[PDB]
């Protein structure tokens, strides 16, 4: 539940370059696939569950 | 779906991309029909023409060859077969890519290749060959020797003309 | 009313385009030429005949050709070259040489075997949604059976197209 | 030419477009307040929810049935193409097909099947004649008291003499009794010439 | 006076 | 409430029409392939089938 | 894994290696035998 982003999945470590103002991520099919931790400025990758 | 109301379109935009799928399917059907018309009739590379002297061994092809009297350049049989702003509510019938004149020219080229060349125009260059010598070799493909034709060419031409006439007679009756 | 069709010769080539108003007599709204399919605005009709590059409709075809500066021209497609094969009662053509030509033919065999989750695509993580989906009938079973049949059909196609021999040769 | 693989890319593009349209169909409300089921279940009452979610369930079931119908039609088309390709392979690679235009444009000689993504490619080896020449022909020749017809070939003439050549390759050979056969005399064939057949 | 805005005036619509 | 039912019914009718057109187009494609094969085998040559 | 809804993509039974081996066997039969290997 990262700052309103309510979703389930496998949070992994991705080498994605996020802009300073960009917080959320998405893809072609309009699905959240990357989030930013509001505590430490790291890059996460929400992936669908198994 | 929506005649003249924009409120109807505002709701149709909410039902999803159904109109896009239907338009894509219709465009695919149109392209498929065009490809079918292209692959059926446009099988030769060049448009062949029949010589002015139409003495093809004795076989009268006047009923299948294009007739110059009609302004459509079609044969009597084709003229008989063809004798037997377009918006209503949004449905529009698109015109085919190849018109009737182009299909008639394709059929005339195929007939000229079948008469002058027979079968070599479809497997390479158009090789000229007399029509009796073509029938003598076509008889060799079914077992009958070629001398039967060179002996009964008159009877065979008479039977061919009678069958060509009876085809049009049955299509009319 | 009608339909707008924009003729594009390729963004890599140039940017000049032509619009086609299917079903308009050029009276209800640049070169203007009335075709049998619609009002083609943005192309000029050339009396010459070339191969059909972009199918317009009713014999008309467009292409991006240099002015005999380049511009989209409209013309009647040519059905092929003119060849008057000389037919005579004592003339025949016998070839003296030959050219072995290897041609290609692309034919599909199978597609991607898909199988959707009928109880997961329609209803997500909602137990209330499944209780109502179970009442709408047995459409999920039919769709799953259809997808399984499609998968088995694609497998059978891949088996019948390629696996025609009995032994593997080397 | 990258556009040579037309159908192989077309089927993949159609499948990808169908999957994308089926996935994006979950972000459209088919007559509901929203598309998220959790929002409908946590922003309304039970009795109205049984309609606000039945609308979405009906829309999604109809979309899935449409997808399945399109998949069935495309699978029928792919089955037709696969049967055509299997017949093509069995007739051109496993044998010497005589069907015109079947194993490529021209006289079929060979065909080599190759693997392709979701398809098969055939390298049809075709025999295409070239460099044709116009010769004087005749239906048959007339001997002293009988006629002779070409057994396997065609009676051609270079202008002065007469020779029998193949129907697909020019090979001038003398007209002997080993390549002709007698049938009748010179009174019924139109166009017969008077030539000497060697014995 | 007047000028022409060729291809400028584009911003990020959302924060994604 | 009524315009939703109307648009749903009309969309269902149009989808049924498109499905019937797709089936008929598949049948016409099969017939056209058969006709093209028949032309290429009977006109362009002497088929022994 | 690009499903997001449960629409799994089933892998084909015959992999690319098996199709390549089948094509190589067909080519070897066409080269060495020609047409007798298919009948």
């Amino acid at each position: 539940n990262f700052n309103g982003l309510t979703g389930t999945g496998v949070l992994t470590e991705s080498n994605k370059k996020f802009l300073p103002f960009q917080q959320f991520g998405r893809d072609i099919a309009d699905t959240t696939d990357a989030v930013r931790d509001p505590q430490t400025l790291e890059i996460l990758d929400i992936t669908p569950c198994s | 779906i929506c005649g003249d109301s924009t409120e109807c379109s505002n709701l149709l935009l909410q039902y999803g991309s159904f109109c896009t799928q239907l338009k894509r399917a219709l465009t695919g059907i149109a392209v498929e029909q065009d490809k079918n018309t292209q692959e059926v009739f446009a099988q030769v590379k060049q448009i062949y023409k029949t010589p002015p002297i139409k003495y093809f061994g004795g076989f009268n092809f006047s009923q299948i060859l294009p007739d110059p009297s009609k302004p459509s350049k079609r044969s009597p049989i084709e003229d008989l077969l063809f004798n037997k702003a377009q918006k209503f509510n949004g449905l529009t019938v698109l015109p085919p890519l190849l018109t009737d004149e182009m299909i008639a020219q394709y059929t005339s080229a195929l007939l000229a290749g079948t008469i002058t060349s027979g079968w070599t125009f479809g497997a390479g260059p158009a090789l000229q060959i007399p029509f009796p010598m073509q029938m003598a070799y076509r008889f060799n493909g079914i077992g009958v020797t070629q001398n039967v034709l060179y002996e009964n060419q008159k009877l065979i031409a008479n039977q061919f003309n009678s069958a060509i006439g009876k085809i049009q007679d049955s299509l009319s009756s | 009313f009608g339909g707008v069709s924009v003729i594009t010769p390729g963004t890599n080539t140039s940017n000049q385009v032509a619009v086609l108003y299917q079903g308009v007599n050029c009276t209800e709204v640049s070169n203007v030429f009335q075709t049998r399919a619609g009002c083609l605005i943005g192309a000029e009709y050339v009396n010459n005949s070339y191969e059909c590059d972009i199918p317009i409709g009713a014999g008309i075809c467009a292409s991006y050709q240099t002015q005999t500066s380049q511009s989209i021209i409209a013309y009647t497609m040519s059905l092929g070259a003119e060849n008057s094969v000389a037919y005579s009662n004592n003339s025949i053509a016998i070839p003296t040489n030959f050219t072995i030509s290897v041609t290609t033919e692309i034919l599909p065999v199978s597609m991607t075997k898909t199988s959707v989750d009928c109880t997961m695509y329609i209803c997500g993580d909602s137990t209330e949604c499944s209780n109502l989906l179970l009442q709408y009938g047995s459409f999920c079973t039919q769709l799953k059976r259809a997808l399984t049949g499609i998968a088995v059909e694609q497998d059978k196609n891949t088996q019948e197209v390629f696996a025609q021999v009995k032994q593997i040769y080397k | 030419t990258p556009s040579a693989l037309g159908k192989l890319q077309d089927v993949v593009n159609h499948n990808a477009q169908a999957l994308n349209t089926l996935v994006k169909q979950l972000s459209s409300k088919f007559g509901a307040i929203s598309s998220v089921l959790n929002d409908i279940l946590s922003r309304l009452d039970p009795p109205e929810a049984e309609v606000q979610i039945d609308r979405l369930i009906t829309g999604r079931l109809q979309s899935l049935q449409t997808y399945v119908t399109q998949q069935l039609i495309r699978a029928a088309e792919i089955r037709a193409s696969a049967n055509l390709a299997a017949t093509k392979m069995s007739e051109c690679v496993l044998g010497q097909s005589k069907r015109v235009d079947f194993c490529g444009k021209g006289y079929h000689l060979m065909s080599f099947p190759q693997s392709a993504p979701h398809g098969v490619v055939f390298l049809h080896v075709t025999y295409v004649p070239a460099q044709e020449k116009n010769f004087t022909t005749a239906p048959a020749i007339c001997h002293d008291g009988k006629a002779h017809f070409p057994r396997e070939g065609v009676f051609v003439s270079n202008g002065t003499h007469w020779f029998v050549t193949q129907r697909n390759f020019y090979e001038p050979q003398i007209i002997t009794t080993d390549n002709t056969f007698v049938s009748g005399n010179c009174d019924v064939v139109i166009g017969i010439v008077n030539n000497t057949v060697y014995d | 006076s007047y000028t022409n805005s060729f291809t400028r005036g584009v911003y990020y619509p959302d924060k994604v």
